[PDB]
DNA sequence: CAGGTCATTCAGGTCAG
DNA sequence: CTGACCTGAAATGACCTG
């Protein structure tokens, strides 16, 4: 996955994602806020630390393209 | 994901954004919940030892614990979203009239 | 692989001890 | 008062639909 360590359900939005980042960047922008980082953007964003933060993992995201 | 962050005794997973036991979970829940930190005060110098078998000898040590680890608490909802929850759980259950509709 | 499911995986309340 | 145990919302992420 482009994003986290997880492989990836082929190709989705804007980029090849795992099922996670793929349910999770379709329910993201549908049902629409604003995650915020507890931290700085820094949350380094793999397999076991993906849904520590939804804000870098969002950003990350559209970041990589989606 | 193994050991309380506060006292170090068996953790129950993530409770208010760190890795913490049954007992530091409730214990920081209440103190939120009910505002009971002012009254927290240490009888010598802040620096009592916090381990699963002393943790209950302090509580202001505790709770300064707490909050130096990292607990949010932001995560322990205010009256407004506490009431709203309670609201919610009663009001659900009016699955009770949709059993009886079935038939 | 857009599309939906929807079984599975952290809050407040409880009450014995 | 504490904390082991519980209830259930809500989020995640597997797995199917055409
Ligand atoms: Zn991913
Ligand atoms: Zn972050
Ligand atoms: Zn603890
Ligand atoms: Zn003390």
């Amino acid at each position: 996955c482009a994003i986290c360590g997880d492989r990836s359900s082929g190709k989705h939005y804007g980029v090849y994602s795992c099922e996670g980042c793929k349910g999770f960047f379709k329910r993201t922008v549908r049902k629409d806020l604003t995650y915020t980082c507890r931290d700085n953007k820094d949350c380094l964003i793999d397999k076991r630390q993906r849904n520590r933060c939804q804000y870098c993992r969002y950003q990350k995201c559209l970041a990589m393209g989606m | 994901d193994e050991l309380c962050v506060v006292c170090g005794d068996k953790a129950t997973g993530y409770h208010y954004r760190c890795i913490t036991c049954e007992g530091c979970k409730g214990f920081f829940r209440r103190t939120i919940q009910k505002n009971l930190h002012p009254s927290y005060s240490c009888k010598y110098e802040g620096k009592c030892v916090i381990d699963k078998v002393t943790r209950n000898q302090c509580q202001e040590c505790r709770f300064k614990k707490c909050i130096y680890v990292g607990m949010a608490t932001d995560l322990v909802l205010d009256d407004s979203k506490r009431l709203a929850k309670r609201k919610l759980i009663e009001e659900n259950r009016e699955k009770r009239r949709r059993e009886e509709l079935e038939k």
